[PDB]
């Protein structure tokens, strides 16, 4: 149960969604970009916290923040 | 002259007073 | 000397309380203190 | 979803083992617990201070009870130089005959511990002579601890629980703490000294059934109110007075000779009573400074916003904008806690720097191991308080600081140039380490190749000027209390240096630690110490001023105080939090006080063993620190138990090796990091599930402990191994050469 | 890739041969090997003498045989 | 602008510093 | 070996009795046998004294990075 | 602020706060809220030298 | 300080001369240590008395601070020499040694160069020229 | 529901543990045109079948680790299910039937802040309040 907030500085480069190993992010239509897209995080209980989405965001001081919060059984990735 | 045999036990029961007053306060601070 | 003794008054009292607070009481205490940290909030 | 911990909900639903651990380390951060209001916060701060004061009093009653019960205070007090104080008894049911015999020491008939706290010297000076006086002190402190456990419980009842306005009444608390908590208490202590300690150092027994009848002075209660105050210092103790007897004793109770008692080599008790009396009056006067509810006094809030200096336009106090600081300090508990720790960290360094040079207690200068442990104790305590003063500076910046109220004030001007401050601590640290290590290892190389005359030896001629400006005639600067014809020496208009013949007799005597003789070896360590205090300030100041964030992660305030990192992106952000600068500065704090106390110990170990020329000729190069201090003085520590026997240092030899293990196991938590251990625990969790007859199963999943926790678990072992190793060294290397 | 491996080994063997040459050269003209052949008990083996600068001539300790 | 309050508080502390050096160098008594 | 056949070892049977406690390793091996590198200044072994301190610096210096 | 002009950044969260960069292109849609693409001579941290900005936190230097 | 006396009159230091080999190192230097303020242990020392050593606690300091600034000035002036060339990215990895030498000869008279850097208001960058963090 | 033939795999040690049938379990279902071999996310190698393939994995990251491997075999028809222990099977990937890199209509901006990250409020503003600085309904 992390918190992946997306800010208005996205450019719809789509790179944050590809890096996510757990499919938390996905693109929705938007208008504040030439791409007309913005990241959204509908599945954040699945967020593992790897911040691999933040490494891919190219906007300077990146538009997507993982906010490591209450860690549960699927946000810590336990197979046992 | 060291303290007598009984004076040790007097301290034992006297120190039982702050022993319970610690329970008074630890549980009142909602452990 | 070849024994633990006490010149101090009530020298029998370390004889029983050093075993008590150090290897007789803690396992009851660590059990009580275990039952408290692992109780359901139902 | 377990009940524990009840203060935070989202940690109670943690399915792993980190919730047992994080509950321990969050249990006192009341401002972050779930469902906490500011009103409820202070009322739990207040009530847990009562629970803390009682622990100090129950700890203090344990000191008294065990020397009353198992100490040798009666035997010790008849010869405080040649017999060792007993801490308590030993009951280890697994000693052999060699440890019973070895630890049956200091005139005891059972295994005992030698007290290295100095409480024997403290109680002997303040007027305690019988074991029963110690016992009723122990019983009184138990009951005094009871009335604070009750008071803490009392002030959580709704009818007695204070309101938020009472806590934020800063002017009323300062008025009482200055006037009553410090002023009256030190007035009361001068009452004990005048009535009990001073008379009982002259032989007469003053007790609770006695003190109401016998006045402490022949002119009691009347010389004071008439104004004939000089009657209290007519005939003081002579130089041939011997302690706790009537021979050589005087009648003065408030006299200001200065210097040391020639027989105990401590400060005069009459000189201390006059001290706390003067401190009390100054403190009580200071406590009538702030208005409470009588419209005569000061208002701290208005002393901030004031911008008029006798009609001249100024920006504030000292022509610096302090507006909004009252509401900043008053609402911030971490600002207040940071200031309190910084002021105890100075008062605890000042305790250590003064109680070795100016021994207050009787015969404590002749108990080297007690004298050595007391210094190292309070300097290490002061180092931690200095780290925590700067820790809570970093919490203050993150949580309870805003740019709105502090717009344009003195606090916001610091952040405007936080990089000018950090760059300059970086310069001084770089300057002081290049030219202190470089000057030490130049001296190493020259001594190594025989040319010990080619060492660069810089006489510390500025500190030697201080000593000459205080009385030391050894060097020959011949100025300003080394010059008997100067304005300062004589005080020409009044000639009221009643304190000067006694002080100059003490500073110019070489048998005490008051203003020790200073040489080139002392110069170099004071730059190691200066380098130490600058880097650990650099780490802490960098961590406080970058707590709001810097270009590597400009949003640190959102992530809190103690977070691991911000991932491997942007190059990698390990140890980026403000917490990791407090963690990184504990290493430098321990290191720096491992130079302060190493230098204090070796300098005194050369004076105590008479081999002063060993420190002066070999502290200028680093091998001398390593051969003549560590290798030389370890010899009797490590032989505490050999194949051929065991002696009274067998426990110090064991804790010395205990602290080496606790230090080494710290490197495990500090070098190897979390994800290694999770892949190994994941494997052990596989093994447990797949094996027969193992009927237990984890209620909460075993995970490798977190990133910011291992940094804390490894910092605890480094600290415990730093303190057990040096505590065992310092005790055994001092209490084996000597008594 | 394999052509780089095989060619880099040759430049490595060159480095070992430079180092082996340095051992025999020092044993040739900077050692007491002649003295140590006569009495290999009381003479200590020593190559790599030290230049007289910086006071480091003290490292040229006595080896037996002057 | 000419610094009038930073100066005369820096030059004041140098003054105290130069007095200390004056006794240090055995100049004034 | 003397003129009878008995052997006087360098530390003299020290391993059997004192290498079984790791306090014996610290005093009978590390403290005892470092006498030659500790007391090595102003002698020909002076450079091993500097390397012995040099190694201590680099170890402590490594912990900055670790 | 047209293409080719050296411009200064007034965005405190940015790596290039109070540093100059050349404008690479301007977006003429007018509905993108960060039309300016400005290019920098210093990469920020393991990455880019290009970032999108609005009209109001830029000031031209030449 | 008066505890320090010259090694001329120092019993602990003539003893250093007595048991001294020569070889290159303990005669030619050790005669020159006879003019130094010498402690009560026969070890030359650096004291700060008055005009007696006011020139000798200025020869090392003037020689260092000049050549430290000389390294700093030539290194600084070579950096701006290539920032203006717009080639400073690779001008630094591949040192332009004719330019660097010409920046060293500018750094011989660097103390008078820094003054006219300062007096022109050109040495120090203005505060809102400088990349900073959020603060 | 879910069905398919399991790949040729000799069984591993990295597979499902007691968390599989107690908390929940994942299933990736894909169709392959060829009988080739793929790397198991739980260590090893398995031969994927000719028709409908079904594989049970302990956590979702393994399934999308394997799904990212299937795109290197030019297979983009995989579906990831989540099997609760009581037995019902949810469809979780791709949630709308199209892959999340693609943009649909009808998806909503969820956890979107309409401000720059730079002007998140200071922690003193939300002092002793339920929210954090990053939810912060201002702007
Ligand atoms: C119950 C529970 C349980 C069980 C049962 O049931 C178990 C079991 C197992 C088996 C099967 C195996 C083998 C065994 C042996 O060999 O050896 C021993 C050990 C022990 C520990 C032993 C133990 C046993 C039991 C516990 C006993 C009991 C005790 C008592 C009861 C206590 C007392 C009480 C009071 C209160 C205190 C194991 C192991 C391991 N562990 Mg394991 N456990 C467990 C627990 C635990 C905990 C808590 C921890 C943390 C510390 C751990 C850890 C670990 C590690 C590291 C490892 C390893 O290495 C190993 C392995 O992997 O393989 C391979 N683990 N495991
Ligand atoms: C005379 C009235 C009085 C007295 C005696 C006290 C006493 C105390 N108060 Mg209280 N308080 C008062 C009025 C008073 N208060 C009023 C009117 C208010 C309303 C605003 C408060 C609100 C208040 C709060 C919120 C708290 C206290 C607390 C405390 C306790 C302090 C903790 C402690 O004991 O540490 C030690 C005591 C010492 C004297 C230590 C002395 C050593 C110091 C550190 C060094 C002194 C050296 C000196 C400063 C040197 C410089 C002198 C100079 C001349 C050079 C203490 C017993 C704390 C508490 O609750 O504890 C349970 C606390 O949380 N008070
Ligand atoms: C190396 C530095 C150093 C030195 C020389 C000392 C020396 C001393 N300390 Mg210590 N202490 C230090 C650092 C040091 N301290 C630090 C950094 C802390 C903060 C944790 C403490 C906290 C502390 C406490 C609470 C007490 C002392 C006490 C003492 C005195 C008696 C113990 C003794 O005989 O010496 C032995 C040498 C040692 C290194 C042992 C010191 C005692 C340790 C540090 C206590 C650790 C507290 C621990 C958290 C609680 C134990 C857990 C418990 C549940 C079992 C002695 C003068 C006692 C005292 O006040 O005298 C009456 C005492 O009550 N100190
Ligand atoms: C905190 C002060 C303190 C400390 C550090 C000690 C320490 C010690 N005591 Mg104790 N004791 C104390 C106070 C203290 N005592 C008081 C006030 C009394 C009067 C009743 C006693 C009476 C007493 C007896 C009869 C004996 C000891 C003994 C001992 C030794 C073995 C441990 C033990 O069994 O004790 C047992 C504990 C008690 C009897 C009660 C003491 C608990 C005190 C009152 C409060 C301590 C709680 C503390 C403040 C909270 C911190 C907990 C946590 C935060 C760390 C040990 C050195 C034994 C001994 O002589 O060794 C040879 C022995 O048998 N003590
Ligand atoms: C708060 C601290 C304190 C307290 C409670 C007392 C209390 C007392 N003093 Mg005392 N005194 C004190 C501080 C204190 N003193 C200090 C700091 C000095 C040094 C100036 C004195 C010097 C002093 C003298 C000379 C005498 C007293 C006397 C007394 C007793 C009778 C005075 C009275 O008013 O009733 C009384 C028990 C008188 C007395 O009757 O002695 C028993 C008396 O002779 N005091
Ligand atoms: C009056 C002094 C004082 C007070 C009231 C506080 C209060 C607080 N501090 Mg703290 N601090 C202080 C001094 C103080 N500090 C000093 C002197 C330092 C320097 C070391 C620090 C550095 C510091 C840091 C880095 C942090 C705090 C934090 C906190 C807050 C949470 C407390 C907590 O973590 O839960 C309870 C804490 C514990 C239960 C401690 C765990 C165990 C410790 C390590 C002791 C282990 C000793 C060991 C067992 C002894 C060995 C026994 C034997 C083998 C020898 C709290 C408001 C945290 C914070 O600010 O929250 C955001 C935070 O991260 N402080
Ligand atoms: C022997 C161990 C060792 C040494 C030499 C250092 C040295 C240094 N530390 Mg470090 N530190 C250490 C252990 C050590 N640390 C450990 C275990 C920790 C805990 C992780 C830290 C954590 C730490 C922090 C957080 C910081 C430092 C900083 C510094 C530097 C500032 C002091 C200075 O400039 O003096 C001069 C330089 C030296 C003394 C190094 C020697 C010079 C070499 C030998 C030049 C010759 C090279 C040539 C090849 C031969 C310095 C290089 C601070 C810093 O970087 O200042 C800006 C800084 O903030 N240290
Ligand atoms: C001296 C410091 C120290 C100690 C004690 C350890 C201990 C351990 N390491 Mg470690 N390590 C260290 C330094 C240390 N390391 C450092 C400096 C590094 C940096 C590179 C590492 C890196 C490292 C790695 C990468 C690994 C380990 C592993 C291990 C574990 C090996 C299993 C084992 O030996 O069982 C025996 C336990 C001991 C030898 C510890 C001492 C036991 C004492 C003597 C008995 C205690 C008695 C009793 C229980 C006390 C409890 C009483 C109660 C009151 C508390 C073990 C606990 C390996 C592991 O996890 O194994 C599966 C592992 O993979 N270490
Ligand atoms: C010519 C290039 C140059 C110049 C003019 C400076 C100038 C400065 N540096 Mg710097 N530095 C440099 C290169 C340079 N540095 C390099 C290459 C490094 C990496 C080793 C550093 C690392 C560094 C640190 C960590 C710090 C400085 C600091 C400083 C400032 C004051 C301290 C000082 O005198 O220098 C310090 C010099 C060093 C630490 C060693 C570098 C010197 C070598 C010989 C550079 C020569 C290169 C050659 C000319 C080409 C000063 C303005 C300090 C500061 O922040 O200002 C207050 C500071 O903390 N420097
Ligand atoms: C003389 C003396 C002394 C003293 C000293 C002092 C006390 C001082 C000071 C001083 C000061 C108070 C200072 C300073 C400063 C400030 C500033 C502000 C600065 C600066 C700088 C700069 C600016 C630099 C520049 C440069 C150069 C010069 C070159 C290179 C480059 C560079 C850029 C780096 C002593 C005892 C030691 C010794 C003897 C005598
Ligand atoms: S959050 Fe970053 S990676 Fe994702 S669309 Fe926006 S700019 Fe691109």
């Amino acid at each position: 149960s992390h918190t992946v907030k997306i800010y208005d500085t996205c450019i719809g480069c789509t790179q944050c969604v590809r890096a996510c190993p757990t499919d938390v992010l996905e693109m929705v239509p938007w208008d504040g970009c030439r791409a007309g897209q913005i990241a959204s995080s509908p599945r954040t209980e699945d967020c593992v916290g790897c911040k691999r989405c933040e490494t891919a965001c190219p906007t300077d001081f990146l538009s997507i923040r993982v906010y490591l919060g209450a860690e549960t059984t699927r946000s810590m990735g336990l197979a046992y | 002259m060291s303290i007598s045999d009984t004076q040790v036990y007097i301290a034992l029961v006297v120190a039982l007073v702050p022993g319970f007053l610690a329970w008074r306060l630890a549980t009142e601070l909602y452990k | 000397m070849t024994q633990l003794t006490g010149d101090y008054a009530a020298s029998w009292l370390p004889w029983i309380m050093i075993p008590l607070v150090f290897y007789i009481l803690p396992f009851p205490v660590f059990a009580i203190l275990f039952l408290w940290i692992q109780k359901e909030a139902s | 979803a377990t009940k524990f911990p009840k203060f935070s909900q989202d940690l109670a639903n943690d399915p792993t083992t980190r919730r047992i651990f994080y509950a321990i380390a969050t249990a006192h951060d009341f401002e972050s617990h779930d469902g906490m209001t500011e009103e409820n916060l202070y009322q739990r701060i207040f009530a847990s201070h009562f629970g803390h004061l009682a622990i100090i009093f129950l700890w203090a009653s344990g000191i008294l009870f065990h020397v009353a019960w198992q100490g040798n205070f009666e035997v010790w007090i008849k010869d405080p130089v040649h017999v060792r104080p007993i801490a308590h008894a030993i009951w280890d049911a697994q000693f052999g005959p060699g440890a019973i015999k070895a630890f049956t020491q200091a005139g005891a008939r059972n295994p005992v511990d030698i007290c290295y706290s100095g409480v024997y010297h403290w109680w002997y000076t303040i007027g305690l002579r019988t074991n029963t006086e110690l016992y009723v002190g122990a019983l009184f402190l138990i009951l005094l601890a009871a009335v604070f456990l009750f008071a803490g419980w009392l002030h959580l009842q709704p009818r007695y629980r204070p309101n938020l306005g009472w806590f934020k009444n800063s002017e009323a608390r300062l008025n009482h703490h200055l006037a009553g908590l410090f002023g009256v208490s030190s007035l009361a202590w001068a009452g004990h000294l005048v009535h009990v300690a001073i008379p009982e150092s002259r032989g007469q027994h003053v007790g609770w059934d006695n003190f109401l009848s016998t006045p402490p002075h022949p002119a009691g209660l009347w010389a004071f109110f008439t104004g004939n105050w000089g009657a209290y210092a007519q005939n003081p103790d002579t130089a041939e007075h011997v302690f706790s007897t009537s021979q050589g004793a005087g009648t003065a109770i408030l006299t200001f000779l200065g210097g040391f008692h020639p027989q105990t080599q401590s400060l005069w008790l009459t000189d201390m009573a006059h001290h706390h009396l003067a401190i009390a009056v100054v403190l009580i006067i200071a406590g009538h400074m702030y208005r409470t509810n009588w419209r005569i006094g000061h208002s701290i809030k208005e002393m901030m916003d004031s911008k008029t200096f006798f009609g001249r336009k100024v920006e504030g106090p000292f022509n610096l904008p302090h507006q909004g600081l009252y509401e900043t300090v008053n609402n911030s508990l971490h600002f207040q806690l940071s200031l309190a720790l910084a002021c105890l960290g100075v008062a605890s360094s000042l305790t250590a720097q003064h109680m070795y040079s100016m021994p207050p207690y009787a015969f404590i200068a002749k108990d080297f191991t007690t004298m050595a442990a007391l210094y190292t104790h309070h300097q290490y305590i002061a180092g931690f308080l200095m780290v925590g003063a700067f820790s809570h500076a970093a919490i203050f910046w993150i949580k309870d600081y805003d740019p709105e109220q502090n717009k344009g004030n003195v606090l916001e001007r610091v952040l405007k140039h936080k990089e000018a401050i950090i760059a300059h601590l970086s310069w001084v640290s770089l300057f002081l380490g290049f030219h202190t290590l470089g000057l030490y290892v130049h001296n190493d190389v020259e001594v190594a190749f025989g040319a010990a005359d080619k060492q660069i030896l810089i006489e510390p001629v500025f500190a030697q000027f201080i000593q000459s400006a205080n009385g030391k005639i050894l060097y020959g600067f011949h100025t300003l209390l080394s010059n008997p014809d100067s304005i300062a020496f004589t005080a020409w208009p009044n000639h009221a240096n009643v304190w000067l013949p006694g002080w100059l007799d003490a500073i110019n005597n070489g048998t005490n630690s008051l203003f020790l003789t200073i040489g080139p070896g002392d110069f170099y360590v004071h730059h190691a110490i200066a380098l130490g205090l600058h880097v650990t300030t650099l780490i802490l100041v960098k961590g406080a001023l970058d707590a709001r964030g810097s270009k590597l992660m400009p949003d640190k305030k959102d992530f809190g105080y103690a977070f691991p990192c911000d991932g491997p992106g942007r190059g990698g952000t390990c140890d980026i939090s403000a917490w990791d600068a407090s963690y990184l500065a504990v290493f430098w704090m321990l290191n720096t006080l491992g130079w302060v106390t190493f230098y204090w110990h070796w300098k005194h170990l050369s004076i105590w063993q008479g081999n002063v020329a060993q420190f002066n000729e070999s502290s200028t190069y680093l091998m001398g620190w390593f051969r003549d201090y560590l290798w030389a003085n370890s010899a009797q520590l490590i032989n505490g138990y050999n194949p051929y026997g065991t002696n009274n240092l067998a426990v110090w030899a064991w804790m010395f090796l205990f602290g080496h293990l606790a230090w080494a196991v710290s490197f495990m938590f500090l070098i190897t990091w979390r994800g290694y251990w999770q892949e190994l625990i994941e494997t052990l969790a596989w093994a447990h599930e797949q094996t027969p007859l193992s009927f237990g199963y984890w209620r909460d999943k075993p995970v490798a402990l977190s990133i910011v926790q291992a940094r804390l678990v490894g910092l605890t072992h480094f600290t415990v191994g730093y303190i057990a190793t040096y505590g065992a060294f310092l005790i055994a290397s001092t209490a084996s050469k000597f008594g | 890739i394999s052509r780089k491996i095989f060619a880099a080994h040759f430049g490595h063997l060159a480095v070992v041969f430079i180092w082996l040459s340095g051992m025999y050269f020092h044993g040739a003209r900077f050692s007491n090997f002649e003295a140590w052949m006569a009495n290999p008990t009381g003479i200590k083996p020593s190559a790599q003498v030290v230049w007289p600068i910086f006071g480091q001539e003290i490292l040229n300790g006595d080896m037996g045989g002057g | 602008p000419p610094y009038t309050f930073r100066t005369a508080w820096a030059l004041l502390l140098l003054a105290i510093n130069f007095i200390v050096a004056a006794y240090y160098f055995h100049i004034i008594e | 070996v003397g003129a009878d056949g008995v052997v006087t070892h360098i530390t003299g049977g020290n391993f059997a009795t004192s290498s079984i406690t790791n306090n014996g390793w610290l005093r009978d091996f590390l403290w005892a046998q470092s006498t030659q590198v500790i007391t090595s200044y102003n002698t020909s072994l002076s450079a091993y004294g500097l390397m012995f301190l040099g190694g201590h610096f680099i170890f402590g210096f490594s912990l900055m990075f670790l | 602020v047209q293409r080719g002009s050296k411009v200064r950044i007034l965005r405190p969260e940015s790596y290039w706060f109070q540093d100059v960069g050349t404008v690479a292109s301007i977006e003429q849609g007018g509905t993108s809220r960060y039309p300016v693409i400005v290019r920098f001579d210093k990469v920020n941290y393991a990455g880019v030298n290009t970032n999108n900005f609005a009209q109001d936190e830029l000031v031209e230097v030449e | 300080n008066t505890t320090l006396v010259p090694c001329y009159k120092s019993p602990a230091f003539v003893e250093r001369m007595k048991n001294a080999p020569d070889s290159y190192y303990t005669t030619k230097p050790l005669k020159a240590y006879s003019q130094l303020l010498c402690g009560e242990d026969g070890l030359p020392r650096i004291a700060l008395d008055r005009l007696s050593l006011a020139v000798d606690v200025a020869i090392p300091i003037a020689i260092f601070l000049y050549t430290a600034g000389f390294i700093g000035w030539s290194g600084r002036s070579y950096l701006q020499a290539i920032k203006k060339q717009d080639k400073a990215e690779e001008k630094e990895v591949f040192i332009d040694v004719p330019l660097f030498i010409s920046c060293m000869v500018m750094a011989l008279f660097w103390p008078m160069a820094v003054i006219k850097e300062l007096l022109a208001g050109e040495l120090v960058a203005k505060d809102e020229e400088i990349p900073i963090s959020v603060r | 529901t879910l069905s398919g033939q399991t790949p040729i795999f000799g069984g591993s040690t990295g597979g499902l543990l007691k968390k599989a049938e107690v908390e929940e379990k994942y299933a990736i279902t894909w169709t392959s045109p060829k009988e080739q071999v793929f790397e198991m996310p739980t260590g090893g190698a398995a031969i994927m079948r000719q028709g409908q393939n079904l594989l049970y994995l302990a956590r979702k990251e393994q399934c999308i680790a394997l799904g990212g491997q299937l795109r290197k075999f030019k297979i983009t028809d995989y579906k990831i299910y989540r099997i609760y222990p009581n037995g019902e099977t949810v469809y979780i990937h791709p949630a709308d039937g199209v892959f999340p890199e693609k943009v649909n209509q009808g998806r909503e901006k969820v956890r979107y802040n309409d401000r720059r990250i730079g002007q998140n409020p200071s922690p003193s503003k939300v002092k002793f309040s339920g929210i954090a600085t990053y939810d912060a309904p201002n702007s």
